[PDB]
């Protein structure tokens, strides 16, 4: 009976880790977009 | 109320309690005690105006 709860808790932990990784990826994404914008800003 | 957009801000830095120095040098560290530390420009509450 506790096996299902263990699996559910593992699911929640995996979701939290996934959310953290997604957030850091989005941060890198914003950094790259801003850097590209700055680089293209000087060209014209 | 208004808070800092942790995503859209350019230089957002999640600062914990153990590293907010505002009113430094004139308030105890993490507890009401004698004044501790030196005076310094602060680093915490993020301006939401101005």
């Amino acid at each position: 009976s506790s096996a299902r709860d263990d699996k559910l808790t593992a699911l929640l932990a995996q979701l939290d880790s996934l959310t953290r990784e997604l957030n850091v990826v989005s941060q890198q994404l914003l950094d790259l977009r801003q850097q590209v914008s700055a680089l293209k800003a000087s060209s014209p | 109320r208004q808070v800092v957009d942790d995503t859209k801000y350019k230089d957002y830095q999640q600062v914990g309690i153990l590293h907010q120095h505002n009113n430094s040098g004139f308030v105890g560290y993490l507890a009401p005690t004698m004044r501790e530390g030196q005076a310094y420009p602060a680093n915490f509450p993020y301006p939401l105006i101005g």
